[PDB]
């Protein structure tokens, strides 16, 4: 389960490279599975 | 044409695809060489 930013989602995929993919979580090339993302705007976002 | 440059310049996710092309070619070439090699050897054997 991740909190990842919106633009970043492209990164959670087998091949990608970027801050999230490099520094935080990396999939193997061989990854077998799905990535289900949905913006949870209401749950975690505040005026501050 | 150089293996190192692909590794150097390209990320592995991209590199893997590129090297793969290079691999099939040489492997094909060696395959052509051995096949070519076998026939000539046979020619030699009959002569021998």
């Amino acid at each position: 389960s991740f909190v990842i930013r919106g633009d970043e989602v492209r990164q959670i995929a087998p091949g990608q490279t970027g801050k999230i993919a490099d520094y935080n979580y990396k999939l193997p090339d061989d990854f077998t599975g799905c990535v289900i993302a949905w913006n949870s705007n209401n749950l975690d976002s505040k005026v501050g | 044409s150089v293996l190192n440059d692909i590794l150097s310049r390209l990320d592995p996710p991209e590199a893997e695809v590129q090297i793969d092309r290079l691999i099939t070619g040489r492997l094909q070439s060696l395959q052509t060489y051995v096949t070519q090699q076998l026939i000539r050897a046979a020619e030699i054997r009959a002569s021998a």
